[PDB]
């Protein structure tokens, strides 16, 4: 998935040093996922209609990717090594310079 | 794709102010990818050529007392040891901004772009001097008393410890606080001790 | 904590020095809690032209044509074979003895440093070139009689043949010495083949 949905992890990062990567206290990453995917099984939700809706959501993620921390030149936040929004508008069907 | 270049410019990226929060608290910094060289370049700058014919002499005249890599180098850990013998003291909390116009592999190259960053720093001249240089009307010097005035008043109050320490150290000549000096002391021309 | 500089500086000494000839003493400064060290300085350097522009760089920049085989470090071979590029050769046993006067393997590391601290020996151009300049009466041109009766008798006394051996090679306008050109050519930049 990593690779197909494009996403290096670079750690703290670029030009100048400092963050992060702000950690969750005992919630965990990996299993509330699954959680909810047996619950929109339970509501009607096929497999690729979960991977469809899965895939949005992931749509609105790349549209920040906000990481680590804020940017000069402009203004805004980019995301890091590259692939940045171009990954948004693949996942559209839209143009990614706009 | 980018990555590769930013992976070079990791090494060579480390160059300005992110952890600029050292010692002092944690400031919204500057920070990132291969666009933002552009507003990082701000004012303070100058910048000359490769070939030096014998201008830059003194290279190869002072590297004797200072090496580290003889093949012609520098590298991350050499600041934490030389430094020692040429001027101020690193903390942990300012590590890496203490060397921060240098974390990269620094080759002739980019010993050029430790000299243009000597014209760049943290906001030279341009900045630092004229700062105080625009405040009076004329030959100034910055009118001392207003100066307290300001530092007890404008906006974050400061504290008494500063002021008496900053009052002996204060180079008055004269009925008024000579900065652009006390400021331009770090360069001007003719003397021969610390600093390096 | 109060460590990670301490720690990290350990690398440093490899490329330099502290294995390859350890007559020029370090001295690590910090204690445990480290805004004391400031009083490390090496303090004071520029006494008069020395390392004499005209001589000093020019040789490495050669170092890629004195290493022979690119490896940094030259055998007696690397040598060998490079002055058989120039012209003339010294033997062997004459460049065993040079090479014995550096502490080992003749490297980047060793070769630059051997040369850093060797200046004294001739003397700083206008020292010499000055030499029949003060002693001219008003600007014309200095009598050979009066260096010839000079040399011969009242300091140390040369002998007949040292005197008009070096006598000879001289630009005598009209009895008297056109003392500049002379003192080039006791010194200036000219003679080849002699090291390194």
């Amino acid at each position: 998935l990593k690779a197909d949905l494009l996403l290096s992890d670079d750690i703290y990062d670029y030009h100048f040093v400092s963050q992060g990567k702000i950690e969750i206290p005992g919630v965990d990453d990996a299993e509330e996922l699954r959680l909810t995917d047996t619950a929109f099984d339970i509501l009607g939700f096929s497999h690729e209609y979960k991977t469809d809706v899965y895939k949005i959501t992931a749509s609105c993620m790349h549209l920040g990717e906000m990481k680590f921390k804020q940017r000069p030149r402009e203004e805004q936040a980019e995301a890091d090594g590259t692939e940045e929004g171009e990954r948004v508008a693949h996942l559209l069907g839209v143009n990614a310079a706009d | 794709m980018g990555d590769e270049e930013k992976k070079e410019k990791k090494k060579k990226s480390k160059k300005k102010s992110e952890e600029e929060g050292g010692d002092a608290a944690p400031a919204p910094p500057p920070p990132k990818p291969p666009s933002q060289k552009r507003r990082a370049q701000r004012s303070g700058s100058n910048v000359f050529a490769m070939f030096t014919q014998h201008q830059v002499q003194e290279f190869k005249e002072a590297f004797q007392l200072i090496d580290q890599d003889k093949d012609g180098f520098i590298s991350k850990n050499d600041i934490r040891a030389t430094f020692d013998s040429l001027g101020r003291l690193c903390t942990e909390q300012e590590l890496d901004s203490m060397v921060a116009e240098a974390p990269g592999p620094i080759n002739f190259t980019m010993f050029l772009t430790i000299f243009g960053d000597r014209i760049a720093g943290t906001d030279e001249e341009d900045v630092i001097v004229n700062a105080f240089n625009l405040f009076d009307e004329g030959e100034g010097k910055c009118k001392e008393e207003t100066l307290k005035r300001s530092l007890t008043t404008w906006g974050e109050k400061f504290s008494q410890d500063e002021v008496e320490e900053a009052l002996s150290e204060a180079p008055i000549d004269g009925n008024g606080l000579i900065d652009i000096k006390k400021f331009a002391q770090i360069l001007t021309k003719g003397a021969e001790e610390e600093g390096a």
